[PDB]
């Protein structure tokens, strides 16, 4: 189901930021983690969906870090 | 092996992604696909700022309308545009006649209409 | 705490992406687990490679022992020594239905994987 | 294929839930758990990727009262 994949791609999402080097001290780590949490938290997947934009975008913020063009591929 | 590791864990990750299919989700990776970026995190309360990266006229009109700029399935309502010269464009300015004359891309600021 | 709820949430994630995988092994020693019969060490995949196993009862035993070979993890392994609950050795023979109750249980399985 | 992103994903929370069931702090072990996800990662197809998570998997049932397994499933 979507609940569950949610979930796990979450923890991936994460991971890829901690590899990234997202100084763990950061006020954007903590952010991070905050919603990695929530979105492990949902009960409903609007919450969970809501959650991973805002997770999400802090890749997507990363310039020069990741082309998402080749990771689309 | 380290960064085919990288590598691999981030291709899953889109793959995993595409696979859930959510609007929301597909709207910010698309835009970023295009040049669409967001500059800090998308924020879901309308106490702070979200700032987005406009690479072309094109994506300009397909997500802004007047005041407001339609992004992450939300309305936001614009603050400040500033060109790639730094500096501030009136929303007049940033019309079919005019966008050859403003210096792209262009850097919205805005603030979330409406809570998630 | 907060932390182990999150914890709680991500170990129930993880045995239903594991359940939707639906892979042989996998199940396998996912149902073993649930019925107390658990490896004492990490599944190695190399041929005369070893292993321990806990076996609780006489019922797991014959679904999961045949003469001298152990079928556990979708692989064939050759059981070298089982040993009772007091570390005493334990002849294949004594593991019988009818004199099952007299044996020390759990046992443990020492054995070694096999070819293909 | 679809199952190749599905398996990959799981490995990652498999790992993290070993990290925060305080493998880690076990330098050994958790370098062979590293290695078994960085195999699933880069694994080529489905019958190695499965392979190498039975052993990925196994460190986690082979911990005594971490975790109540059939509460978990």
């Amino acid at each position: 189901s979507k609940m569950s994949d949610v979930k796990c791609t979450s923890v991936v999402l994460l991971s890829v930021l901690q590899q990234l080097r997202v100084e763990s001290s950061s006020k954007l780590w903590a952010q991070c983690v905050q919603l990695h949490n929530d979105i492990l938290l949902a009960k409903d997947t609007t919450e969970a969906f809501e959650k991973m934009v805002s997770l999400l975008s802090v890749l997507l913020s990363m310039q020069g870090a990741v082309d998402i063009n080749k990771l689309c591929e | 092996k380290r960064a085919k590791v990288t590598s691999a864990m981030q291709t899953m990750l889109f793959t995993m992604l595409r696979k859930l299919d959510n609007d929301a989700l597909n709207n910010i990776i698309n835009n970023a696909r295009d040049g669409c970026v967001p500059l800090n995190i998308i924020p879901l309360t309308t106490a702070a700022k979200l700032m987005v990266v406009i690479p072309d006229y094109n994506t300009y009109k397909n997500t802004c309308d007047g005041t407001t700029f339609t992004y992450a399935s939300a309305l936001w309502e614009i603050q400040q545009v500033v060109d790639a010269d730094s500096k501030i464009v009136q929303l007049s300015e940033i019309s079919m006649d005019n966008s050859p004359n403003l210096a792209w891309p262009l850097i919205v600021t805005a603030l979330r209409a409406n809570s998630a």
